[PDB]
RNA sequence: UACGCCGACGGCGUUGGCUGCUCGUUCUAGCCCGACAGUGUUGCGUCUUGCUGGCGGUAGUGGGUUCGUGGCGGCUAGCGUACGUCGGUGUGAAAGUCGACG
RNA sequence: GCCUAACUUCUCGCUCAUGAGACCCCAUAAAAGGUGUUGGUUGAUAUUGACAGCAAUCAACUAGCCCUGAAAAUGGAUGGCGCUUAAGCGAGAGACCUAUACUCC
RNA sequence: UUUGCUUCCCGGUGUCGGGAGGCAUCUCUAUCUCGUGGCAACACGAGAGCUUAUGCCCUAUGUAUGGCCUUGGCGUCGUAGUGAUUCUGCGACGCUUGCCAACGCCAGAUCACUCUGGUUCAAUGUCGGGGCGCUAAAUCACUUGCAUACGACUUGG
């Protein structure tokens, strides 16, 4: 039922808290709330957090019970989980939020033109469609 | 002493005028005056009907979009003496100025390869939507 | 939801609705009872039947 | 005609007037609390700090203000927002009259200038 | 903060204290409130705790003349508004004033049969632990006396069946949807390429 | 024009509220190097790779902690008027408008 | 949390009670008990395979919460509603609210 | 209610308040979505912070002329469906409604903001004109006795 887990190596996407939107990976499991995490190459320095501002991603390295912050780099840039993070639509989603949050007013005139034209030649084809 | 401008203010910049029968209009921003220090723009008269007057940065929202305002030429008589108040009726004398600093800002826009959207957007008011909270805006 | 009365209602049924019988005009039920012989209230009666 | 980019919509912040400065057995009238739309912490609330309110009640008798061509039963109570009010984004406001107690849950627009963006 | 509208809120899995107290700023900061499904909210802990506590609430009747005594009312929509009623100063003008712009309902009715409903989720019952008991105000609400729980049960399973036939039919006129986008896409490509652009697909 | 009765926006004085950078100070590391001891250890056994512990080094890199008779900012409130820019109203009536009480 | 101005704010535990508990004076509770659960103390056995049945276990204690001990007369009181990874109990952290008090005018 | 009056429309005119639009599955929380195979249970493949209500629609100068694209909204009417009385689908007919040449061309201004969206919207009362349209009852006093302190109750002309 469940098929991500805490385990070492798994890549956690901070959710909340200090290094907000970044990821790490678990080097250590402390207690049933707190893990030692690092992310290197990700611009997260080697910490421990509470398990409920984290989140886990479907990625999980090669290391070794508290791997030192060289180890993790080498297997961060190894298994290019920053890329292959990227692709998800976990990412492409906050990507686009990014965009969006730094809208300037001509900007969203501009979107608003192009999205009521778009949707109003998508409904002549919707109705074409339901015509038939 | 005169006002200080903000730092957002500068010439050709495009402001949201916030008061007035105008609130809500895009404007264009030419030159502080200086014995009063209010600011004299004119969001061409053409595209939505606001007039050259002045207006306090007070009232004004100042957005980074800029038109190139380096073509227009100012004419001398044009000081807060000129918007200095006297049933109003638009002298013939005023309409030609208008004329004047508008053509070279029309032109501007034009050359723009944005000008479709440009003229749209100076031609449409600014309001407040669904879910539009002006502390996460970035105008 | 609905009544459906009889087309001919007798006249001791219909005192019910008064305190004044013999003194009033006797209207009631004179306007429903047509509706039976009538196109539009047959359809009605019919509707409030189904 | 129509005017060539007539008005589209709002240029006010919604709000609600929720009560006054109290304790729990007394009350300052001087001040009131308001509750904005969308606002949730101080930090956004200190947003609208400086900012000019209105408050739109409706009167019996019609009065025909220079500057408008018709006689309107509207009055306004003006005000301004002084200071964030607690953790979830309720604000503070001074108004040229203390606001009539009436006017509990009723609309007060937050408008926009004087401007510092 | 006004709502222009009314807030409608599916009171289902709902914790009735929580969501009492949520419903209850609401009316006092002046919106009008109609809560759905009534005999959906729970009451956390086991039944018997609360079948005692109602019924030592029916206790309390006026020893003189129980007509003025309490009104000890049993439909879960009137459960719901004497907990409202608890939390507001309901001898007051403000209170009264606040409690009549509320209106609690067993099932949907059809006013509302055709409408989106809300939900808060900081009064949800999955905030309890799993293996905490927790009982159901429909059937605290027919063990104390109220009559309509099989009439509100029919009801509610025909107004599911027919959400049940529109939510096919909305699916179907989605998929068309998605297809007729995709056709367009040579017309749209100019305007996609900005609004993908700004970032909105 | 000036002056009264009111408002708005700026300036100044006073008391502030919120919020950032930047230097330094105190006490201290880690990274990195060396040997030793141990082991939640990978790959194929005084093996190897890891990982930990004190101990000895610090060149370089380098964060925490502490606060300064420190430096540079941003937003904004009440009160008063080094004071400015302006608006509403009022100079026979009257009506309206404005102001104050209520 | 709502009455009620100020967080359903942040961290770790404990507690299920067939009306649990909930804040100085303060508005009662004891001797004595529980194989409910959570920690600790001491003494033993156990891989030369510990107890049960044809891989840890046993015993005695101890103290947190919960339970029994716990009966009164008009209907009734953590102030009320309600609250169960709490809105309870204990240790803590940020912020925030509020006097006729303090500073300034 | 043979003048009185219901209803719809056009106008006056009183009183009153609010203060920026729309949005329909459920079930489930120690699993869910899509596709396929399945009567079903279920199975296989691909995914899944889940922030699609943290969203999606709507979102504005007037002819003309030319090129498109013919959709969407509103109202009436007629059927059919919906029962927890209103709301839906289908038409038919009207009034409109999109983009490009293109801000090309004409109009737009109240002097800097103070209640206008620069005539804001709703609810009703009343007085006039019209369009269809209708032509009642209680009560008192008598009377009855199953009723009754008085009212009330039960009967009849």
């Amino acid at each position: 039922v469940f098929n991500r887990v805490v385990q070492i190596g798994r890549v956690v996407f901070i959710a909340s808290g200090k290094d907000q939107g970044k990821l790490a990976a678990i080097v250590n499991v402390i207690d049933g709330n707190r893990v030692q995490i690092d992310g290197p190459s990700s611009d997260v320095t080697r910490t421990v957090r509470n398990l409920k501002d984290l989140q886990l991603t479907k990625f999980v390295l090669k290391l070794r019970v508290g791997q030192r912050t060289k180890g993790v780099k080498a297997a961060f840039d190894a298994a290019k989980v920053t890329e292959n993070f990227q692709k998800t639509q976990w990412a492409k989603k906050i990507a686009q939020r990014a965009i969006r949050a730094k809208l300037t007013d001509f900007e969203r005139y501009k979107l608003m033109k192009a999205k009521q034209m778009r949707n109003r030649i998508v409904r002549v084809e919707l109705a074409k469609l339901k015509k038939a | 002493k005169t006002v200080t401008l903000r730092k957002t203010l500068t010439p050709g910049t495009v402001l949201i005028v916030l008061a007035g029968r105008h609130k809500g209009k895009r404007v264009v921003f030419l030159k502080q005056l200086p014995q009063s220090g209010l600011l004299l723009v004119t969001g061409p008269h053409k595209i939505n009907g606001f007039p050259l007057r002045r207006i306090g940065q007070a009232f004004v929202i100042a957005t980074s979009l800029k038109v190139n305002v380096s073509g227009v030429k100012i004419p001398e008589h044009i000081n807060d003496e000129y918007f200095k108040r006297k049933e109003y009726t638009v002298s013939e004398q005023r309409k030609k100025d208008i004329k004047t600093v508008d053509a070279p800002i029309l032109a501007a826009i034009k050359k723009h390869p944005e000008h479709k959207f440009l003229f749209g957007y100076l031609g449409t008011r600014f309001s407040l939507g669904k879910n539009q909270y002006p502390h996460k805006m970035q105008f | 939801l609905t009544t459906i009365w009889a087309e001919h209602l007798s006249e001791e049924a219909r005192r019910r609705f008064y305190s004044n019988w013999a003194k009033s005009k006797k209207k009631a039920f004179t306007k429903y009872a047509k509706k039976w012989q009538d196109e539009d209230g047959k359809k009605l009666i019919e509707a409030d039947f189904a | 005609r129509r005017p060539s980019a007539p008005t589209t919509g709002r240029l006010y912040v919604k709000a609600i007037f929720t009560g006054f400065k109290r304790g729990l057995r007394t009350q300052s009238e001087h001040t009131s609390l308001l509750k904005l739309e969308g606002v949730f912490n101080k930090e956004d609330a200190g947003f609208y700090a400086g900012k000019r309110v209105v408050y739109l009640y409706k009167a019996h008798n019609k009065t025909l203000k220079t500057g408008h061509t018709v006689a309107t039963r509207t009055r306004a109570i003006w005000g301004k927002i002084t200071r964030p009010h607690g953790n979830a984004g309720a604000v503070r406001a001074k108004f040229h009259h203390n606001i009539p107690p009436s006017a509990l849950g009723k609309r007060i627009r937050v408008l926009l200038y004087p401007s510092n963006i | 903060g006004l709502s222009n509208r009314a807030i409608i809120i599916d009171g289902k899995n709902h914790l009735l204290g929580r969501l009492a107290s949520i419903v209850a700023k609401k009316l006092l900061q002046g919106d009008k409130v109609v809560v759905l499904r009534a005999e959906e909210i729970v009451i956390s802990g086991n039944f018997h705790r609360s079948k005692l506590k109602y019924m030592s609430f029916l206790r309390k009747r006026c020893n003189i003349n129980p007509a003025r005594g309490a009104f000890h009312y049993r439909a879960p929509g009137k459960i719901f508004w004497r907990t409202v009623r608890g939390m507001l100063p309901h001898k007051t003008n403000r209170g009264n004033e606040a409690l009549k712009n509320l209106r609690a309902y067993e099932g949907v009715p059809a006013k509302y049969q055709k409408t989106k409903s809300l939900h808060a989720p900081s009064a949800s019952r999955f905030r309890l632990q799993p293996r905490r008991k927790f009982c159901v105000v429909g059937r605290l609400s027919h063990e104390v006396g109220w009559q309509f729980q099989d009439v509100v049960a029919k009801l509610e399973a025909k107004r599911k069946v027919k959400g049940a036939a529109y939510f096919e039919q909305k699916k179907k006129m989605d998929k068309l949807a998605v297809q007729a986008k995709k056709n367009a896409a040579p017309k749209i490509a100019q305007y996609q390429k900005i609004i993908e652009a700004l970032g909105y697909n």
